RNA sequence: GUUAAGUUAGAAAGGGCGCACGGUGGAUGCCUUGGCACUAGGAGCCGAUGAAGGACGGGACGAACACCGAUAUGCUUCGGG
RNA sequence: GACCGAUAGUGAACCAGUACCGUGAGGGAAAGGUGAAAAGCACCCCGGAAGGGGAGUGAAAGAGAUCCUGAAACCGUGUGCC
RNA sequence: AACAGUGGUAGGAGAGCGUUCUAAGGGCUGUGAAGCCAGACCGGAAGGACUGGUGGAGCGCUUAGAAGUGAGAAUGCCGGUAUGAGUAGCGAAAGAGGGGUGAGAAUCCCCUCCACCGAAUGCCUAAGGUUUCCUGAGGAAGGCUCGUCCGCUCAGGGUUAGU
RNA sequence: AUGAUCAGGUUGAUAGGUCUGAGGUGGAAGUGUGGCGACACAUGGAGCUGACAGAUACUAAUCGAUCGAGGACUUAACC
């Protein structure tokens, strides 16, 4: 349970390769103005399909 | 062309570059947004940072809010803290708290 | 199935009983999205029972909920709220009492937070 | 699991105290080497 | 535009090699307040008339160095300036 | 001084026999350099600040508090070829 | 000119290269030295020039002398930085919900339920520690996460005995 | 395990409710009777039911967005 090489720099970064995270899923909000996700309610406009919530 | 940086900002920079790297090269207005919208650690610090390369405009030289995109931004290495965390054996184990340098270099087009 | 919510069956037990009081004090939650999944189901068995609201129904449903206060001036306790008020808001519409909006996550962990109100 | 070392004050200055070791002879030389030497804490 | 079987660029999730620009880290160069070894000279003891060395304390705020001793960041009394 | 020039030279060029370790005897470190002068950043913008971007000083700001120079390991960013 | 020779460990011999000082003569330098960085230059070798960029004051050459004089290895020593690897771990435990502060709230504060201990995880008080106690500010470091918070920092304040 | 696969996403039965069931536990409470009494009876195969199977638009699968074709030489053959 030992690293018996030490492990090079391709290595290192071919590894790392699918360590990369993605982008989440943005959908422009039902009030207009900005960014939200889908399936959450908006954080500004505060409202979730058309309808508003407090 | 307008260029902020964080200058030793408590944070590694692994984990900053994970979520610096997805806003390379893209408009900034929806830029902000992908990146306010990700939870990550390093979030709130490239948020702050970024508005404040923008807000390079405002007493300085004049570009505007619109056509305006990143060129190059990247994360580079501050001084490491040293810390000593013990552990078992008395062995008295070495950590590394890491700080970064977060540059963004914001041109129009 | 039905989840574990990460805790064994005596304090899961007291935990949604816990929650599904607090949805009936004051009619909406703020809490993590699979608490309020499995939020869901148990207070809209307890509406059901109200609904049909008779005493074998109040002695059921105080063996689940519990005794706080709802409306302090009229020292209203939540199950008699419940089994006045509220049944007889929703009587006509067999089912479905419990709306879910989700939102970001906290700060803290990235625990996926949802709303829930009763409606 | 009691360890090696209790403190107690009384103890401390008993056996290691600046009378203790200007009693004897061999402490008056531990004295004055380390005088020579410097320390700032001189004796216990 | 159908055959048919043949021949070939082409890519890149990423990477390799060169180039450029960075950061980290403090090597190198330069410098010296210090140190080493000596030369010539002086001096080669102090202490109950209380030593060596300390503890405590003293300043327009308070710490530490340095100075001093309830006369406490000094004083009297000769000289230099 | 045909002695050293800060991993050297005393352990100690720097509040060192200190910090620290040991019950005690004892052991015993690391740590020099802005500028000629602080003239050490008025004022504005981002921000809670930190930190930056401007404006100003200087011969220099890449000279802004380990601040002369800043090699290498290491780590990034664009790319010419594959 | 001719002839012959020219693998090589231990080894032995001869030629040299380079570094720091020191004298002698010569000169180079803010019109930018040393050092650093990059080049497709020169010699048989160790190496040595030239041209750019950085750098912002010292240094070659000639001949001779004197050396703390040449590093890749010693499980060498010191400093820095990689690899594991975004992995292991995050140190016995039941919270949850609403309000409030805040730039930011699972972690701070208020409230309601629930839970745990209870010959103790309660209350005094030794040894020991030495302000950690209280109040008001702050959140770079300590807090195995966060932290508006504290046994952290800062500024004050606090211990009264004839029994 | 996560990816993945499959069923679904408002002209829809995907999941959770509601109603009806299967099945399981088995005689709920509250009444009234008898009994001093612990109790036993009737109300009544009552009451309750996690995953199971049918219906039901009650609640949630909304507005969105992103990716993703335009095609080289010859022999046969015919526009």
């Amino acid at each position: 349970a030992v690293p018996f090489r030490r492990t090079s720099k391709m290595k290192k970064r071919l590894r790392r390769t699918h360590f990369k995270l993605n982008v989440p899923g943005m959908t422009e909000c039902p009030s207009c103005g900005e960014m939200k996700l889908s399936h959450r309610v908006c954080k500004a406009c505060g409202s979730y399909n058309g309808k508003d919530i407090n | 062309q307008a260029k902020a940086v964080a200058r030793t900002v408590r944070i590694a920079p692994r984990k900053a570059r994970l979520v610096m790297d997805l806003i390379r090269g893209k408009q900034v207005g929806e830029a902000v947004s992908i990146l306010n919208l990700t939870p990550r650690a390093a979030s709130p610090i490239i948020e702050k940072v970024l508005k404040s390369a923008i807000a390079n405009a405002e007493h300085n030289y004049e570009m505007d809010a619109n056509n305006l995109v990143i060129s190059q931004a990247f994360v580079d290495e501050g001084p490491t803290l040293k810390r000593f965390r013990p552990r078992a054996m008395g062995r008295a184990s070495q950590i590394n708290k890491r700080t970064s340098h977060i540059t963004i270099v914001v041109s129009e087009k | 199935s039905y989840r574990k919510l990460g805790r064994t069956s005596a304090q899961r037990k007291a935990m949604l009983r816990d929650l599904t009081t607090d949805l009936i004090i004051n009619e909406r939650i703020e809490t993590t999205e699979t608490r309020a999944k499995e939020l869901r189901s148990v207070v809209e068995k307890m509406i059901t029972l109200g609904k049909r609201g008779d005493l074998h129904a109040r002695r059921q449903a105080a063996a689940y909920i519990r005794n706080e206060v709802a409306n302090e001036e009229n020292n209203q306790d939540a199950l008699q709220k419940l089994f006045s008020d509220i049944a007889t808001r929703y009587e006509e519409r067999q089912g479905g009492y419990t709306r879910i909006m989700k939102l970001g996550p906290r700060r803290g962990d990235g625990a996926p937070m949802a709303i829930i109100e009763l409606v | 699991m009691k360890r090696t070392f209790q403190p107690n004050n009384r103890k401390r200055s008993k056996v290691h105290g600046f009378r203790s070791r200007m009693s004897s002879k061999n402490g008056r030389l531990v004295l004055a080497r380390r005088r020579r030497k410097g320390r700032k804490v001189l004796s216990a």
